[PDB]
């Protein structure tokens, strides 16, 4: 019911966790901050990424969360687990990103861009991370400015959906510490070290 | 905690 | 004491609620919109928009907040009222728009892009809302180019703010919501029914 | 609810 959905759920994203942490230290500059500074930011925004490549599975989908390309939720089946309020809201990101035809590869700048904008409590470098979302941010205007020049202002509509990812990561957060608080679905040590920071 | 994360970014 | 302090801050709240209704009323487009969607937006953004009135009276003061002309809160009496970590999240936002040394006309056209691109659950005319926020976003993009043309991305700079924004918006309405709770604060009708909202 | 939003707004 709705503890084996969650449990492969929540298997599921502790794979993701691997490979986005993997995926980071790649991002040009991230590896030149400090290590306390790299781990608030991953802990800040885990959750809004892994939300953006639903986001991106979704798209050939209607009314659907892509959570895996394997793994594919309706509105009926979120509601038998729980889910449907974070299904909607997630739905609701999809609209916009469907709309605005988002790319695969401006789903991995807005990636990289998140991260660095995360708004984090503890960054020990105030400057070495606005220096890299600055440069996150410059990459993408780069890339909308040569890739589509006749949609002026498409990095401000995508930087627009950016309140929202955030507000509906963090809602995602809540639920599922709520789930580990309730202790009847089994998690992985990585996922329960980013649902506990 | 950061214990994984930590190793994972170290190596 | 934090009883006085917390009722004067919302009966401040309260009077500048009246305005902001006002104004909004003048935003192009926005009465366009049904009454119901005009609701929706203003009951999802209200928090943003006074926060962005405080950022904006912030800015001639060092880790003060400048709630009204005459009302200012340093760290000592923030914590005095319970008031701390709402005051740090503020002071945040002070940070970023004091370095780019965010001006007056940018925080209006900020305070209608954050009103229209609220994300409310309950619109009527999904499109008609779309097409304001559209609007309102170009109204930013064409200052931007014209006053600040030698910072290209100065815009993108100025919305890269919002998630913060909405994220101490939420944790203000929180706050004030558990305030109200208590029952020990006494509050104005206009704010009890934006603070209860959805 | 909305009864004073409403009625400020007209
Ligand atoms: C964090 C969560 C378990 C998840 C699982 C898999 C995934 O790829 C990304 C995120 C999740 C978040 C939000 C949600 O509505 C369902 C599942
Ligand atoms: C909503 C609140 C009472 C207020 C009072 C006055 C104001 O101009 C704007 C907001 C408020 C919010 C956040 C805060 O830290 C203090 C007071």
């Amino acid at each position: 019911g709705d503890i084996k959905a969650l449990t492969t759920l929540c298997d599921l994203a502790d794979r993701e966790l691997v490979v986005i942490i993997g995926w980071a230290k790649h991002i040009p500059g991230f590896s030149s901050l400090s290590l306390g500074d790299q781990m608030s930011l991953l802990q800040s925004a885990w959750m809004e990424i892994l939300i953006l490549g639903i986001v991106y599975r979704s798209l050939p989908y209607d009314d659907k969360l892509v959570y895996a390309e394997d793994y594919i939720m309706d509105e009926e089946h979120s509601r038998l687990a729980g889910l449907l309020e974070l299904y909607r809201a997630i739905l609701q990101l999809v609209r916009r990103y469907k709309k605005l035809k988002v790319e695969k590869e401006e789903f991995v700048t807005l990636k990289a861009l998140a991260l660095a904008n995360s708004d984090s409590m503890h960054i020990e470098d105030l400057e070495a991370v606005q220096k890299l979302q600055d440069l996150l941010h410059e990459a993408l205007q780069d890339y909308e400015l040569s890739q589509h020049h006749e949609e002026p202002w498409r990095t401000g509509k995508l930087l627009l959906t950016l309140p929202l990812l955030r507000q509906t990561a963090a809602k995602a957060v809540q639920h599922f510490y709520s789930v580990k608080l309730q202790g009847k679905v089994p998690m992985h040590k990585l996922f329960l070290e980013m649902l506990e920071a | 905690k950061h214990k994984i994360l930590h190793r994972l970014l170290q190596d």
